[PDB]
């Protein structure tokens, strides 16, 4: 039906991706930080690995296992959102 | 390579970030002695839903070197790496005031990975 | 010593809960005991097997340590000015039972370097009490105690866990000698774990070649 | 505002009436001191299926204040506050003859919501 919120992880991911390249690597110039979040993979293929997990092999960046664990628990307040 | 192993891995207690290597990451023997930095450097009610976690050393900081302080100090810490560190033994803490600059409390504290001495009769009366 | 030459009494701290978590009061009792004594004791029943190979008895259970500690006040000497009303007052109601809850508080004794059974404090419930008032004044206000106080063991679960996992916490991380076999390495791995570690389970899980494939210095991993 | 929500709220001792203002009445923390006052100025039997209810302070009007006395008093005041109001507790009762026009006794009740003294050491012997 009627939703109230779209986009999921990919289009949380595809925002922070968009969002994290305004940031200097700080300490370290001429370095964004969306290399730091998105280091190893595109956006895509990481979106593949927040779908289905054994994408991984048990090992990524710790990073990208933290940031797809909140994305994962960033999930349940949206579902109550959608339940409005 | 297997202490690394048996010994997990964690991240540095300070976050160090780069763009080149992700997150630095201290693993093995250097993982148990970076988590005990961390335990006596929190105090109880510092992390939030976890209100044990602490060493607690800022009940002594007002206290007077009396050497019943000194026995608060030993106790706390036998305690803490039993509550919150049991992969690492204890083998002695020692506690010194240090002698040039005092009011410094110095406590060396020794742990382990996890007889009567007969020839002092011979330099006695 | 080795600092200064004042004393350390003894203090009776309480909760409520089995570990520390909920606060009740706590005391330091002046007049130190002159005496502790802690008393163990274990049962063993013995083995009537008709068999007759053999005379042996099982271990059938621990019973918990037991503290015996005696104290005295007064307050008549003019140094000596808090009535001990105020100060039985708090023994009388730690050794009982308490009104929120119906039980008893959940006792810890300490003293300032003496080390009880292999920790720093001595904790445990009160199994017993008794105050003899023997001195009083002309309204008898009564102004002398000696208190007969004695404990239980009783300790927290999360002590006895962590003190459990100090001692074999299921792998051993065996270094091999100059001149080893794994006959040798599976009893020094069977002390660590002790649980009698199969030699040949040793090979497999640390991926031996010939079982003599370790090389005097390196490490051989047991679990279980 | 919390403590007029879980102290009830009543009337006051001296019932007081207006046109304007239909009961006066007292709530809260007040309400606790308007009830003390009421037990310590009630005696048993004054009111009627209520025998229970009352301070008791007339047994002691001609009793000669000798220390036996002072006692009762102390007694009657800790019972009566744990039989007929538990809502509040008991601090201390401190009760003095009046120095000046004696044969008044003077009893403040001091009662809650509901450490040896190292130091003279210094000052004595």
């Amino acid at each position: 039906t009627f939703l109230l919120e779209p986009r999921t992880g990919k289009g949380l991911l595809n925002l922070m991706a968009k969002y994290t390249e305004a940031v200097p690597f700080a300490g370290h110039t001429d370095a964004d930080w969306k290399d730091f979040w998105m280091a190893g993979c595109t956006l895509e293929a990481l979106s593949d690995i927040y779908q289905y997990p054994g994408l991984a092999e048990k090992k990524l960046p710790v990073q990208q296992a933290f940031l797809l664990a909140l994305l994962h628990l960033l999930e349940t307040p949206r579902a109550m959102l959608n339940t409005v | 390579d297997i202490l690394k192993a048996t010994l997990g891995q964690c991240w540095a207690f300070p976050p160090r970030f780069s763009p080149d290597t992700g997150v630095s990451l201290t693993a093995g023997v250097e993982a148990v002695m970076q988590s005990l930095r961390v335990l006596f450097m929190t105090e109880p009610g510092e992390r939030i839903m976890r209100e044990s976690y602490g060493g607690g050393m800022h009940d002594f900081i007002f206290e007077n070197i009396t050497d019943e302080l000194l026995a608060n100090i030993h106790n706390r810490i036998e305690e803490s790496i039993l509550r919150h560190e049991p992969r690492a033994l204890l083998k002695d803490v020692i506690i010194q005031p240090d002698k040039q600059e005092a009011s410094r409390l110095r406590a060396q504290i020794t742990v382990y990975l996890a007889n009567i001495h007969d020839g002092q009769t011979l330099r006695l009366l | 010593s080795l600092l200064e030459r004042g004393l350390s009494k003894l203090t009776l701290n309480a909760w409520k809960d089995r570990e520390g978590k909920i606060p009740a009061g706590s005391m330091s009792a002046m007049y130190n005991p002159e005496t502790i004594q802690l008393d163990y004791q274990t049962r063993f029943d013995t083995e009537d097997t008709i068999n007759t190979a053999s005379q042996s008895n099982r271990y059938v259970i621990s019973e918990p340590v037991g503290l015996n500690l005696t104290l005295l006040f007064d307050s008549q000497m003019p140094g000596n000015t808090t009535p001990i009303e105020t100060q039985l007052a708090m023994l009388k109601s730690l050794c009982a039972v308490d009104a929120a809850t119906g039980s008893p508080y959940f006792l810890r004794i300490t003293w300032g370097k003496m080390r009880w059974e292999n920790k720093g404090w001595f904790a445990g419930r009160a199994r017993d009490l008794s105050v003899t008032y023997t001195l009083f004044d002309r309204d008898a206000t009564p102004l002398r105690a000696t208190v007969q106080l004695s404990l239980v063991a009783d300790e927290s679960f999360v002590i006895q866990q962590s003190l459990k996992t100090q001692s074999a916490p299921d792998r051993a991380l065996v270094s091999v000698p100059d001149l080893a076999s794994l006959p040798l390495l599976a009893l020094s791995a069977g002390g660590v774990l002790a649980s009698s570690v199969d030699y040949l389970s040793l090979a497999w899980d640390n991926d031996l070649d010939n079982l003599d494939d370790f090389q005097t210095g390196d490490f051989l991993r047991a679990t279980k």
